[PDB]
């Protein structure tokens, strides 16, 4: 019946940067969330504690700005220097 | 009032700041091997500057204007190209002149 | 190629909303009535707007008589700028195999000849309507032939 | 004029490069 | 992408496909109150008038 | 494109000689497929049907003309999908009718006059390639007899 919990769900899409693992480095594919009288019952007779201490990521991820609207102006220096101001702001986004 | 005008020759180009897409295959699941998708963002966003730093430096250096024979008539307070276009373009083609 | 296949280009206009643009991509294997074997046509020619007689939009029986005055074609790939079809009277493809799609509530079997029938059934009158262009696309129903001789007999004997 | 105020004319467009290389099944509201 | 298995003989069905999935963010918010009486702000501030 | 009809093992000496004679002859397969057994070809697959039962069955099935015959498998090409690619496939008369140039040829069930393999326990009926303007005659004469 515990296999029927884990084989009813189709696996997800995203691959994280940092993965929950063992001491060995073997990754984990899920979490059962139970109550305490159920968890302390499943651990004695039914299931096997294969590892005790896990490796867990610490830093949350961040973002990279991928494309935004180019809106500038200058108060009038040739007319072409508005274009060279467009490259000043894309360099600041790198 | 005039016969020969100054006319630009080059077309106009653009500064591309486009939404970029990343598809790269990764062999393995490690930290340094999954950050190469992230490095590929700033590898390709850097190349859009390399294109856009060329397209401004070409337009500064390109031969801009030439000398073109065309009729120029002033009406009121401004100059106007006066033009009839059924001898240059629509000559000997089966198109109605619009 | 000229003999084996014949690709038409039903052009898609400029102004089309994405609720309308995402409906055409679900119209992959269909049956499209070209009036000619031109290589460049528009959606205003394909749709029910060009189907009308002088003022009179005809019913399901007159819908038959202006099918056989036209050319059935099957869509093979929906591109964003155009729809590519293949008229069945000329030739299929180089390989000679074009995928259709059931709109019937009826299964098909091997070797059954397909005749096409209007959307005659109840729970079947599904017309893909494009709101930005005011276009309905009445797609016919590929049926097996021993059904298609019944339904024509049911419609002719009813009149 | 030297006290004027220009601006960049912006062209925003939804290009779809990958509809031509393969089949797509996208949603009705995908600003992809 | 939709994965492919190749088949032998004549080729009955496929052209390779994509899927563009879009899903809508559901926004929420979290609150936590925190109070300080006037007997303590006179200690945190500094000197009096 | 060419299909392969594999002969099941247990072939006696006259039985390999009988399959050697049907070089340019018409064979009905159920569905176009690379692997195909000989038992789907034979007359056991048609159950015995009468002339009407054959005329129905010769339209749901897909005809194929035999090419060279290997001692292990029969290599045949179908007349619908495999003939537009290749140029020309030879076809043998089983008819009393001489074929002329430019005729359109339909097929008729064997009404006039049976290669039987005894070791395999099956018979083989093969159609008669006569021209289509006679095919609307020879059927129409015999129905008019009955």
């Amino acid at each position: 019946w515990l296999v029927d919990l884990t084989t009813a769900t189709q696996p997800s899409v995203a691959v994280p940067r940092l993965t929950h693992a063992d001491t060995r480095g073997r990754p984990v594919d899920g979490v059962l969330v139970t109550t305490a009288p159920i968890k302390q019952r499943l651990l004695q007779s039914f299931l096997k504690v294969e590892d005790t201490e896990a490796d867990v990521p610490v830093t949350y991820g961040e973002m990279v700005l991928n494309g935004a609207n180019l809106v500038t102006a200058l108060v009038m220096r040739s007319l072409d220097d508005v274009g060279r101001h467009l490259l000043e702001m894309q360099e600041e986004q790198l | 009032e005039d016969t020969e005008a100054d006319v630009p020759v080059t077309y106009g180009e653009m500064v591309l700041n486009g939404a970029n897409l990343v598809t790269a295959l990764v062999m393995g699941k490690a930290v340094r091997s999954l950050d190469d998708v992230g490095r590929h963002l700033l590898e390709m966003q850097e190349e859009q500057l390399d294109l856009n730093r060329q397209t401004l430096d070409e337009l500064e250096s390109a031969p801009q204007t030439t000398r073109v024979r065309a009729d120029l008539v002033s009406i009121g307070e401004k100059l106007v190209f006066l033009e009839a276009l059924e001898k240059r373009i629509y000559a000997a083609t089966n198109v109605p002149y619009p | 190629m000229l003999a084996d296949g014949f690709e038409t280009d039903i052009a898609i206009p400029s102004g089309i909303s994405r609720p309308d643009a995402a409906a055409l991509q679900r119209c992959e294997g269909r049956v499209v009535f070209l009036p000619t074997i031109r290589r460049q046509l528009t959606l205003a020619d394909v749709a029910h707007e060009s189907f009308v007689s002088g003022g009179v939009s005809p019913d399901t029986l007159g819908l038959l008589l202006a099918y056989r005055r036209r050319f059935p074609a099957v869509i093979t790939r929906v591109l964003p700028t155009r729809i590519v079809a293949c008229p069945l009277d000329v030739g299929l493809t180089h390989a000679g195999t074009v995928n259709l799609r059931n709109t019937s509530p009826v299964d098909l079997c091997n070797g059954d000849p397909i005749s096409l029938v209007p959307p005659v059934f109840e729970g079947q009158a599904t017309d893909v309507r494009l709101d930005s262009l005011d276009l309905t696309l009445r797609f016919p129903v590929p049926l097996p032939s021993p059904l298609a001789r019944e339904i024509v007999a049911r419609l002719v004997a009813r009149g | 004029p030297t006290g004027s105020l220009l601006s960049t004319i912006e062209v925003a467009s939804h290009r779809r490069l990958f509809d031509f290389f393969s089949r797509v099944r996208s949603d009705a509201n995908s600003l992809y | 992408h939709q994965p492919l298995i190749a088949r032998d003989g004549p080729h009955p069905i496929e052209q390779p496909t994509h899927n563009y999935m879009t899903k809508i963010i559901d926004r929420r918010a979290l609150n936590a109150a925190f109070s300080l009486a006037t007997e303590a702000i006179a200690l945190l501030t500094g000197e009096a008038l």
